[PDB]
């Protein structure tokens, strides 16, 4: 309703899927070239819509600003309780994780992935 | 060396009859001839030959079947991609091999389908 | 899905493409697989992904008034034909074969699901399956 071409909305939310195979610095750099967001998933809700919506490899938003710190979105809130759930296992140097089948995996920034963006709905 | 109605060739008897059935009446036809028989098969050109030689005077041109029924059932069919072929939607239809009393060619045709054939037993 | 290309349709982890062109199978599994990732002519799996397939090719218009549609269902074979005994339980030596039906395709008049054993090297349209990547 609310969104664009190749934006879907859900929510309150415009999303938009990218097959850019990037860094995940450069990713982020992407979305804010749009005026938009690396992906937020704060509840298994959203998990489902998105697995429904791709099943390959894409990064999120979802980062620790050095190894072995707290999990954080771009927004610079921390991942909640309940979504530690969908975090899988990582190595303390592994700093930004992607969305891959339902599952958050935590991976070499520097290694390239697709992605997605996310849009306040307007 | 074959009853009377019979041909004789390399160690066998052969009999055309021409009257349409089935491939699977044909086929039980020939099994309950006084000695048991079943639809031609054929081993070699030069025993095809004979054979059509022999339908010619007797059975020309009617389609006559041989031997060979569900000529597309059990090939060994797979996907390109080689996934198994788990899930199965195939047609039914029976298909079943005949040729013209005139010629040596084979021609595939419906099982349901009436035509004349040939028996043959070894002597 | 949607992680396709322009001119695949997702479905359920594959992406799809009905191509109008006629080729013989042959030459359809090879310009599948020339659309690389590794693309095949399509496998069907399921009764989901066959209703999925038949949609796809109906909702094609250029589709187009056509009889026949590869997918990549090839018998291997090997011997001319399938019956591996003649009635007399005497295995098959001699064959005298003649266009042979040993490739499959979807039928217009059977609503594009039901499979059909057909001539190989008959000319037509075709549908491609690709895993994403």
């Amino acid at each position: 309703s609310p969104c664009d071409t190749n934006w879907r909305y859900y929510g309150d939310s415009c999303y938009g899927f990218f097959r850019h195979n990037l860094t995940w610095e450069e990713s982020k750099q992407y979305c804010t070239d749009m005026n938009a967001t690396l992906l937020k998933i704060d509840n298994r809700n959203i998990v489902e819509y998105i697995k429904a919506r791709t099943h390959l490899i894409r990064w999120v938003g979802l980062s620790r600003q050095k190894s072995n710190e707290v999990w954080k979105w771009e927004d610079g809130s921390v991942i909640s309780e309940n979504m530690f759930e969908f975090l899988e296992d990582g190595k303390g140097n592994m700093n930004c994780a992607y969305f891959h089948n339902g599952k958050m995996h935590p991976t070499f920034c520097e290694n390239k992935h697709y992605l997605m963006c996310e849009r306040k709905a307007g | 060396d074959c009853p009377s109605g019979w041909s004789s060739y390399e160690g066998h008897c052969y009999k055309p009859f021409n009257e349409p059935k089935n491939w699977a009446d044909a086929e039980r036809f020939c099994k309950l001839q006084p000695k048991h028989s079943h639809l031609v098969s054929f081993q070699s050109a030069e025993e095809a030959d004979f054979v059509v030689k022999l339908t010619r005077p007797r059975l020309k041109a009617n389609l006559v079947w041989m031997g060979l029924s569900n000529i597309w059932h059990g090939c060994n069919w797979q996907w390109s991609d080689g996934a198994r072929l788990n899930y199965k939607d195939w047609q039914e239809q029976s298909e079943c091999l005949a040729f013209r009393g005139v010629h040596t060619e084979w021609l595939n045709m419906d099982c349901s389908s009436t035509c004349s054939f040939v028996c043959k037993f070894k002597a | 899905l949607e992680d396709c290309d322009f001119g695949w349709s997702p479905y359920d982890q594959h992406c799809y493409q009905a191509f109008n062109e006629q080729k013989t199978w042959d030459e359809a599994e090879k310009f599948c697989r020339a659309q690389e990732n590794g693309a095949h002519l399509a496998s069907i799996e399921s009764n989901g992904e066959a209703d999925f397939v038949s949609w796809l090719i109906s909702q094609k218009d250029e589709l187009a008034d056509e009889d026949y549609v590869w997918i990549g269902l090839r018998a291997q074979n090997k011997e001319q034909q399938c019956s591996s005994e003649w009635s007399d339980g005497s295995s098959v030596s001699y064959e005298n074969l003649l266009h042979t039906k040993k490739c499959g395709a979807l039928e217009k008049l059977t609503g594009f699901r039901k499979w059909v054993n057909y001539y190989c090297e008959q000319m037509h349209a075709f549908v491609c399956k690709l895993l994403p990547y």
